[PDB]
């Protein structure tokens, strides 16, 4: 409208294409963020969005097989030093060499 | 809650009240605050109200103030409203 | 509720072996000696009130 | 825990699987807010071929009605549990009884 | 650390002797506080003048009632109990009352005494009904505090009190940010004897005299959560900390070997996230 | 909202809490705010109450002066399902209730 | 602007209506626009954007 | 006319250290329940006393995260900060540092040992390190107040709940006192049951001067407001901004008063800097070199 085409003048905004659509926190809420969960269709114009959580995940994924590969090992060759032991007898000699 | 048997006893059928106040207020809020009997508290309607408790107010009396209001609006222009009249034969 | 049982509790009768015999002087000195001490769950006192 | 108890809300809190058990005697290796590290065989030996068991816990989940769901551990490290002892409390429950 | 002390005072004279003042801000808890203390001051600690012995003649036993007399010697005292006094300077007074005729037998019929001050004159004693009926009394006026009934140990109950009543109420108070504010109503009912703001100040002054002798930027950069690629290459330009990198100008880490626009703009970003900034100046580092 | 009790209430008050209020009589208080100089037009006064800007509460308290609200449960078995109280503002979310109603 | 007409009167079309140059119509519009924009005034005609 | 008798402490019965007896010797009868009163209702909310406001746990964003080697969530950490006893020298707020390693209880022992900083209760546990491998280091925040302030009432750090009120318990006798001297006198005893940050004998001298203090008698449009708002608001580059305040300019009023020569004078202003002060004061309606004439009003 002309006294809005003033305005707008008056304050050199200009008209923008694009109307605000964004996803507000409600009325009578509020708190802490604590996730956030991104998904994008299949060979999408995937930005930093979908890449920092991505290699977020992986990384939490590969210390998740870092953990349980280690909670295997000392659970397994604590067994198999008890048994190597009985009969084969060499404290001070397989404490030394490598695991493997 | 303020003296309102008393506001209804000075004018009976309690809805007619209601409605008279209500009239009174829109003076009020309409040209100025005018009135009588003065305390200028609680806002229009409460002010119509008490007016009315006191009998400032009364519909018949507020019946005459409008008319002479009409007498008042004939006062001015007049000869010259009929100045307009006479022009447009 | 509440109210009727706290109306009910200061107008009690009582056998008022502790607070008998008392001189209100008026139902407002009777307050202030019913406030301050030797009254307790109504008693049986003559009030002066007019 | 309520001071005043029935006695069934052990029971509860321990069928419903908010509460994670141990599955056979053993000692505790390793506590985590985020998991819990027991090593079996401590008592009866009952687990054989390859010895151990990790339970994660759910940390800060949520709930259907919008509440969250976290498991706090229960245990400390070396303590020695046996079969179907509690190791992790869930919402709403202290030591394995029930707190509403 | 400061507490919000009174502002701004309102007084309700409800009538000549009776009033209502109340304080506008206080902090909660503090209306049933000052109520209490107060109330408990006044409703024992004031002083006044009140009559606690009476001599009149012919009459032996409060059950007596006597000849020319309206109402029985109990309702004589029980009228002496209202007789406001006020005396100069002594703890006990003695006061003639004789009269004779027809009517009332008011205060102001009490022999007039220098130092004596009788607020109400108008107050009625007795009531002579025949014309050759008269009385004589002495009444003896004492000064204490609080309320002593006659029953202690004629004799009439002594209310040393100027007042005879006391409420409080803590009502929710207005003013600014703080919400949680109360304000203290006091009802007062004394006989006028003693003004109530006097009396106030002087259950306040008695209460005091009682209380006299008892007056980020040292957090690592992995806290931002930057990505691998940037977190990588901010340690390898020396820079392991928040405020290594707040130091640090745009101009100087696109300098850098390893660090380049969209690096840049997501250091910006989480800066900005947290209330900071490249090039921030906090001179002195370290100490 | 939910009903509490009200025992400091007057029998022609109930308790509304500032937010509801602020919410309902929106339009009262920005033709207020216009009218008085706190603000210069209907949208500036918005943009003043939406950041609860201070002295928009006073503003408020002269809004609600003397104006009454309708409380209403249902069931409405009577016509006292229906009632009107003076409006006082309070903290909390929720309504304070006068109990000889 | 429109408000007159309800059309959008070209520069020259203001200048053939008041028989002066698009020029001289352009300077007046510019400094009326500056007096509209500068602070005092302002406010008001301000803060109605968002 | 008879002078009044007035309170004096005179006994102290430290029962343990956060445990007291604090009596009164002399008090005239009814006087017991008044002062009982007063003190325990000053006592119990308007002490004055440290509480840990706010924490700054590395590695740690929400306090709803999880650390990798601790035992408790950092929930129940700050819930034990809520907890942490400390007496300030002089001051009101220090940052304690908390660096720790090692596999065992964190007690509040093992924070670093301030000069000012007395720790009431070392052995308050407020962590539990699980593997050898892991470390915690935190900033706790302790301020100076009164009574509940809730973390609500309102950066990637955590709020605390602040408790500061340092007392838990009170409890008051009036009983007869001895002496023969009137016979009708009391002794007010007052158990208090405190976290041991203040002794017995200046809380109550508090809570009387608090007392005190409230008894303290009884008597009886024009210009645009957008050029107070701070240049951070104009949301400049943060070189401008630091120029533009080392030249004493804070606000944009002082910003639109000065003109391009004065400005390209400055020590630190390049044409850069004023292109994008001029865009983005002209963004706003704005520009150099504007008169308002009456700087300032009040």
């Amino acid at each position: 409208t002309p006294e809005e085409k003033l305005l707008r003048a008056i304050f050199g905004e200009k008209a923008s294409d694009v109307k605000d659509s964004s996803l507000r926190v409600p009325n009578g809420v509020s708190g802490t963020v604590i996730d956030v969960q991104v998904f994008t269709r299949d060979g999408v114009e995937k930005d930093k969005r979908a890449l920092e959580i991505e290699e977020m995940q992986l990384k939490q994924a590969k210390k998740d097989l870092s953990e349980e590969l280690q909670i295997l090992e000392a659970g397994l060759f604590s067994r198999i030093r008890a048994v190597l032991v009985a009969g084969g007898v060499e404290a001070e000699k397989l404490d030394k060499l490598p695991r493997d | 809650r303020v003296t309102v048997q008393d506001a209804v006893e000075k004018i009976g059928n309690r809805f007619d009240l209601v409605l008279v106040a209500a009239r009174r207020a829109r003076q009020m809020q309409v040209g100025g605050k005018d009135p009588l009997v003065p305390e200028e508290n609680d806002k229009t309607t409460v002010i119509a109200l008490r007016e009315i408790e006191e009998g400032l107010i009364n519909n018949q009396i507020l019946d005459v103030r409008e008319r002479q209001e009409q007498q008042e609006q004939e006062a001015a222009e007049l000869q010259a409203v009929t100045a307009i009249a006479e022009g447009r034969r | 509720q509440d109210v009727v049982l706290g109306l009910y509790y200061m107008t009690r009768d009582c056998v008022n072996a502790k607070g008998e015999g008392m001189v209100l002087t008026g139902p407002k000195e009777a307050e202030r000696l019913y406030r301050s001490g030797l009254a307790s769950l109504h008693a049986r006192v003559k009030v002066r009130i007019t | 825990k309520p001071l005043v108890g029935t006695g069934m809300e052990r029971a509860v809190a321990v069928d419903s699987g908010v509460t994670a058990v141990a599955k056979r005697g053993g000692v505790v290796q390793y506590v985590d807010a985020s998991r819990i590290v027991i090593k079996v065989n401590e008592d009866e030996m009952y687990p054989g071929e390859a010895g151990i068991d990790i339970y994660n816990l759910t940390k800060y989940t949520r709930s259907n009605q919008n509440t969250c769901i976290n498991q706090m551990p229960c245990v400390s490290l070396g303590e020695p549990v046996e079969r179907g002892d509690v190791l992790a409390d869930g919402p709403s429950t202290d030591l394995g009884e029930l707190a509403l | 650390t400061e507490f919000l002390k009174p502002r701004l005072v309102d007084i309700e004279q409800v009538s000549s002797t009776h009033a209502k003042v109340t304080l506008e801000p206080l902090e909660r808890g503090f209306g049933h506080t000052l109520g209490n203390a107060l109330r408990r001051i006044l409703l024992s600690s004031m002083p006044g003048c009140a009559v606690t012995e009476v001599e009149i003649d012919g009459v032996l036993h409060e059950y007596s009632t006597k000849e020319g007399v309206q109402e029985d010697i109990l309702e004589i005292l029980l009228n002496l109990k209202g007789l406001a006094v006020r005396v100069q300077g002594k703890d006990e007074v003695i006061l003639t009352l004789n009269k004779s005729g027809i009517g009332p037998v008011t205060a102001a019929d009490i022999t007039h005494d220098g130092d004596v001050e009788i607020v109400k004159p108008q107050h009625v004693i007795c009531h002579l009904t025949d014309e050759n009926a008269s009385i004589s009394m002495r009444i003896k006026v004492q000064r204490g505090r609080g309320y002593v009934p006659a029953s202690t140990r004629l004799l009439v109950d002594a209310c040393y009190s100027p007042v005879e009543r006391i409420a409080y109420n803590v009502e929710a108070a207005r003013v600014e940010q703080r919400t949680d504010l109360d304000k203290l109503v006091i009802e007062m009912e004394t006989n006028g004897t003693i003004d109530p703001e006097e009396a106030i100040r002087r259950a306040a002054t008695i209460l005091a005299e009682q209380l006299e002798a008892f007056v980020i930027l040292l957090r690592p950069v992995d806290d931002l959560e930057l990505t691998v690629r940037s977190a990588n290459c901010l340690k390898a330009e020396a820079i392991h900390y928040i405020g290594d990198l707040v130091q640090r100008t745009e101009v100087e880490l696109l300098k850098t070997p390893n660090l380049g626009k969209k690096s840049l703009t997501e250091i910006k970003d989480v800066l900005a996230s947290r209330g900071l900034s490249l090039g921030m100046r906090l001179e002195n580092w370290p100490p | 909202s939910v009903i509490t009790v009200g025992p400091y209430l007057r029998l022609h008050q109930c308790g509304l809490p500032k937010k509801m209020a602020l919410e309902l009589f929106k339009p009262f208080i920005y033709g207020k705010l216009e009218l008085r100089g706190l603000a210069t037009t209907i949208k500036a006064a918005k943009k003043m109450v939406e950041r609860e800007e201070a002295v928009v509460w006073d503003i408020l308290d002269e809004v609600i002066r003397e104006h009454p609200v309708l409380l209403n449960r249902a069931p409405t078995l009577h016509r006292l399902g229906i009632q009107a109280f003076e409006p006082v503002l309070i903290e909390g979310k929720a309504i304070q209730l006068h109990p000889l109603v | 602007f429109g408000i007159d007409m309800n059309t959008d009167y070209t520069l020259e079309e203001v200048g053939k209506q008041f028989d002066v140059t698009r020029e001289r119509i352009r300077q007046i519009e510019a400094k009326a626009l500056r007096k509209l924009r500068h602070p005092s005034r302002s406010e008001v005609l301000r803060s109605f954007l968002d």
